[PDB]
């Protein structure tokens, strides 16, 4: 099946990424506090709700935080002043929040109902959004040769969302907060602060990538250059 | 809360 693309409202990192964030991947995007992750992820939210010529899939969004991040009101904010009715946008937005790693793990497979429930509809589940995505694996597994089984129970739940990805045609978003552990993303994108409160994103290890850098700003439409 | 919810739902329960 072809590959859709969702535009993270910049242009640049769109240009960056080939045109968007690919369904049938996993992409992670990780950096410092305050690097746009989570800016990312609420304008993607909205983005893939429009059609494609606006560069979404018109497309149904899940969830999934393990910290609190989610802001209703900023995805209204980011919708309004793009043209679209914010309260529309957030009826497309299905969320929960993973109390703990295993709880995580659980939500992955109820996420799959929702997914089944909406695949043949005019709005299928397009974006799969997991914040923070290995904070409770880090928490809870600790200590002395706490890395094998954290790392062995990170990669099933990968795996898990890597299949949801590829049945189910969805871009995986993930993010996290900043080698030498394994990674099992499909694209890594690294973010950081730049000067004039820009933001800077660079592709990790992807020799498929036409070298570069893009420049972003994080404003009231979400992501934009 | 335990599951997912609508996100104005939730927008409505945290009010």
């Amino acid at each position: 099946a072809t590959i859709g693309r969702i535009s993270t409202g910049s242009k640049s990192l769109d240009k960056l990424l080939g045109g968007g964030i690919e369904t049938q991947a996993i992409t992670e995007v990780f950096g410092e506090f305050g690097s746009g992750k989570t800016q990312l992820a609420h304008t993607l939210a909205v983005m893939v709700q429009l059609p494609p010529e606006e560069g979404g899939l018109n497309g149904s969004v899940m969830w999934i935080d393990t910290e609190n991040t989610f802001r209703p009101e900023r995805i209204r904010e980011i919708a309004q002043n793009r043209g679209l009715d914010p309260d529309e946008v957030l009826k497309h937005i299905a969320y929960a929040r993973a109390f703990n790693s295993n709880h995580q793990m659980l939500l992955v497979q109820q996420a799959e109902d929702m997914i089944k429930e909406l695949l043949n509809t005019d709005r299928p589940v397009k974006l799969l959004i997991v914040d923070s995505l290995t904070s409770h694996f880090r928490s809870e597994y600790i200590g002395r040769g706490a890395l094998a089984e954290r790392q062995q129970k990170l990669a099933k739940h990968l795996a898990d969302l890597h299949r949801l990805a590829n049945l189910y045609d969805i871009a995986v978003f993930v993010t996290n907060q900043v080698h030498i552990l394994a990674h099992s993303a499909t694209l890594r994108v690294y973010l950081r602060k730049g000067k004039g409160g820009k933001r800077i994103a660079r592709l990790i290890d992807a020799p498929h990538l036409p070298e570069g850098e893009a420049v972003f700003s994080i404003t009231e439409k979400g992501i934009e250059d | 809360l335990g599951t997912f919810m609508r996100a104005d739902e939730y927008l409505k329960k945290r009010a």
